[PDB]
């Protein structure tokens, strides 16, 4: 009764005091708070000195990060801040991409910003971070410049060193480990070029590959850069990585390196597929233990969507029309197997294990994703599955996230059309309220606080029409999906909403980067259980007039010889499937309450005060 | 104040840090700086917010033995106030004997 | 926390210890570093750990004195109990009599 | 707003308050600035470096403007250091002040 | 109406010189009058 209680009364069950997920602020002013006297003048200078930990928690902002899985919309990102000081001090934060239900995160995905504790001096920011056996490495760079700036005895001693720590279990860091490697990033230098930085984690070797390369303004996967290879055992010593490996490697992921002028992050490293499977897989009947297995998994992608499996399954029956292996597809039967019919060498009944060893398995399968399932069939009724799934690594352009920093301080987290603000500018505006009075900064007026729109963008409003189970079909909802805006000029879902009653609408922001927007601009169209639209303008077309410094509606009447980003087309026609779409001139977003800062913005807002 | 005024000291080693990290030396010798004075000025910042919490701890413990001396005080008091009583009632029945 | 956070230095200390036995010094003069320094990075390592070990020290020994404080209230409940009964059944006497 | 006619109250003044950041200017070129309602302090130091000899004359002289403001709290940032030397270079060949 | 404490400096309408006027379809309805010049002279102008 007391947990159904706490479902359905959790009023009862809070306390002001303790809360799972409480910050390390947090804690810190009820440790400051926690006397037999407590006065107005001590709560106020405790509340201030929250406060400062606030600002300076408020002022964050993101170096780089690291995707831990191959798409990017599996596994969970880790980022990098650091604080506004002279000692720059390196914080770290996990978000995961299983929570975003449609391109956009959950206040619940992002976590704690978490203070690194090792001093670290990054020579011109080449710090990325590793995720490496499910544990936190971080790397990065220092430079010890020694010029004696003379004629005389003129000595020019300069020492890059790579630097490597992992977090432990208990939070604790672990003492860097020193590498030289001042000769690669002289003949990086020489050449005189910026300096990149790849960092990743192989899977299935278990070392992670550095090499540095020089920064181009684009890679065009046949004029390498200039590069220099590198890469670490999974103890701290380092292997050397030669010049054939290193062109394998910047070929498999010259997708994921930072330019010149765009900041990207490194997901996991692949280099066409990744086999996830187990080896043996034991049954245990009451007659006897069978523990059929693959052995030597081995795979080689022969082009882009293709792949040549080879492996040699076995089967351990330990105490014919018996004991056979099926490797199957989900609906396809792959490669059918017995044990009378082509196994090298039948067990004898001495053996007290029977080990079969049936032939080399070779087949040939195309696709993205391949969920094989392997069988051992006994039946005369046993059955050992056993799963292989194998998974290519796209290479779009769309599976890296890329990450900005506009110049007005925001900084967003853009991953293809979606973006998200990573930065806030609260405590540049928090101080003139926090000097005035602490009746101010718990205003009203503090949470209605304009902020940066991500990037340069738009918006638009969707007002869409009543539900009446025809023009709309029978399942009642919408999938505004949008077109045009990278080198794919074709239908994305870009966002999805549950269609209503007599009158609904929705602001969207449509983002825009100048490199995008390839056909009379980014069109937006309504999907339905029924026949959804845009075929031929009938979708809401929009383009960037770069004259006027604005964007326009081009889908607004049925305009006749009406410009678009191309040119002037002759015929245009109206906007179908909405009620009205109009630009929305320039809105707040205040604070996003539901953003990554979430947490924080309740804990000031609410929590403390409670 | 103890516990605030001990934990305002780790910005100024990180400080002394960041000074201490450019080559002090010049001409013929190039320069000498210590570059574990990073390392060192984290280390003693952990062991000075280790002393504040410790502090901290003892200021917490001193609002929760004052709390338990009052509310011993309060057993007094309910106890004499209870004997008062009892002395008048025995006074009453002194009377009517 | 305290006895926790306190134990995190060490390795701080002991990179410190690492970072300055490199020479600093450079060109004419061919470099200086103090040698000494893993000798009083384990030093003060171990000077922190007895301060560690002093305060969980302390810790427990709150916590025991806790535990007795409670006990003895246990005694006082008991106590009060067994007078309140008592001086119910001097109220049946007293109707009785 | 409180010298009701060019005169002002004792009520005007504030305490002095003492800024803990140590500050070694050079030739007392040290201003405040409030920006965006917060006390932001600029100052610039020096660092005369000068053999004063024939064989190998030495004169490194570096300038640096530092920045710091102050929190809610009152506790002080750490300085935001600029290296400046040039412009101050460029500034002191023209002989003046 | 753009005023000072008693000169009336620019005073404008909705029907006239209303560049676009906003469609009952929007349900915010933005007007947008047109680029307000004037010129005053002093040193403390309290517009309203």
């Amino acid at each position: 009764a007391g947990v159904s209680e706490l479902a359905y009364y959790p009023e009862n069950y809070i306390d002001p005091t303790i809360r799972i997920g409480q910050t390390g602020m947090m804690n810190n002013l009820l440790q400051q708070l926690s006397q037999s006297q407590l006065n107005i003048d001590t709560v106020e200078d405790s509340f201030k000195n929250y406060l400062t930990a606030f600002e300076d928690v408020a002022n964050l902002q993101v170096i780089s990060g690291y995707h831990d899985s191959i798409n990017v919309n599996e596994g969970l990102t880790y980022l990098i801040g650091y604080s506004q000081t002279e000692p720059r001090i390196y914080y770290w934060r996990n978000v995961d991409h299983q929570k975003c239900q449609h391109g956009q995160f959950a206040a619940n995905a992002w976590g704690e910003w978490k203070k690194i504790e090792i001093p670290i001096n990054v020579w011109q920011e080449n710090i990325r971070p590793v995720i490496y056996k499910s544990r936190l490495y971080l790397l990065w760079l220092e430079q010890k410049e020694l010029k004696n700036e003379s004629e005389d005895g003129k000595i020019d001693i300069t020492d890059y060193i790579l630097k490597l720590s992992h977090i432990r279990y208990d939070g604790s860091w672990s003492s860097p480990f020193n590498f030289n490697v001042t000769d690669k990033i002289e003949n990086l230098i020489n050449k005189k070029a910026s300096i990149g930085m790849y960092c990743s984690s192989d899977y299935e070797k278990d070392v992670i590959i550095v090499y540095f390369h020089e920064k181009k303004d684009n890679y065009s996967f046949n004029s390498l850069p200039a590069r220099e290879g590198m890469t670490i055992n999974p103890d701290m010593t380092l292997s050397i990585l030669t010049e054939n490996d290193l062109d394998a490697i910047v070929k498999s992921t010259l997708s994921e390196l930072d330019t010149r002028t765009e900041y990207k992050v490194n997901n996991q490293f692949a280099t066409d597929y990744l086999a996830e499977y187990k080896e043996s897989i034991t049954t245990k009947n009451k007659l006897a233990s069978f523990t059929g297995n693959i052995f030597d998994l081995s795979y080689i992608s022969p082009g882009n969507g293709h792949i040549n499996l080879t492996f040699n399954p076995s089967m351990e029956i330990n105490f014919d029309k018996n004991i056979s292996f099926l490797l199957k597809n989900g609906s396809d039967i792959l490669v059918e197997l017995n044990a009378e019919d082509h196994v090298a060498s039948k067990p004898s009944h001495e053996s007290d294990p029977m080990v079969y060893d049936f032939n080399q398995v070779k087949v040939d399968i195309e696709g993205y994703d391949i969920p094989l399932v392997s069988e051992f069939i006994i039946k005369q009724d046993i059955v050992i599955e056993s799963p292989i799934h194998i998974k290519l690594k796209s290479k779009d352009t769309s599976n890296v996230i890329s990450l900005h920093k506009m110049p007005s301080g925001t900084q967003y987290m853009q991953i293809g059309p979606y973006r998200t603000r990573l930065n806030t500018l609260f405590s540049r505006k928090l101080a003139e309220r926090a000097n005035i009075g602490i009746d101010n900064v718990l205003s009203m007026e503090t949470q209605n606080l304009p902020e940066p729109q991500l990037g340069e963008g738009f918006y638009a409003t969707f007002k869409l029409p009543p539900y009446n189970k025809e023009e709309h079909g029978d399942e009642r909802w919408f999938k505004i999906h949008i077109g045009n805006i990278d080198g794919n000029s074709a239908r994305q879902p870009y966002y999805e909403g549950m269609l209503s009653d007599i009158e609904t609408t929705v602001t969207l922001f449509v983002p825009y980067a100048k490199g995008y927007y390839i056909r009379e601009g980014v069109r937006l169209g309504v999907g339905y259980k029924k026949i959804i639209y845009d075929k031929s303008w009938e979708s809401a077309f929009f383009y960037f007039d770069e004259t006027k410094n604005q964007f326009i509606f081009i889908n607004d009447a049925d305009h006749d010889s009406g410009m678009t980003q191309q040119g002037i087309v002759k015929n245009i026609k109206k906007y179908k499937g909405f009620i009205h779409v109009v630009v929305m001139k320039n809105n707040t977003e205040p604070m996003d309450f539901n953003g990554a800062n979430a947490i924080y913005f309740w804990e000031l807002f609410y929590y403390t005060p409670m | 104040s103890s516990s605030v005024l001990s934990t305002s000291g780790t910005a100024l080693h990180m400080a002394a840090a960041a000074a201490d990290l450019v080559p002090n030396i010049y001409g013929f010798a190039v320069g000498g700086s210590r570059f574990g004075a990073l390392f060192n000025a984290s280390a003693i910042g952990i062991e000075i917010s280790a002393s504040a919490t410790r502090i901290a701890a003892d200021k917490i413990s001193q609002s929760e033995i004052y709390r338990r001396r009052r509310q011993e005080w309060e057993i007094q008091r309910n106890n004499a106030e209870a004997e008062i009583k009892q002395i008048d009632a025995q006074l009453a029945t002194l009377a009517v004997r």
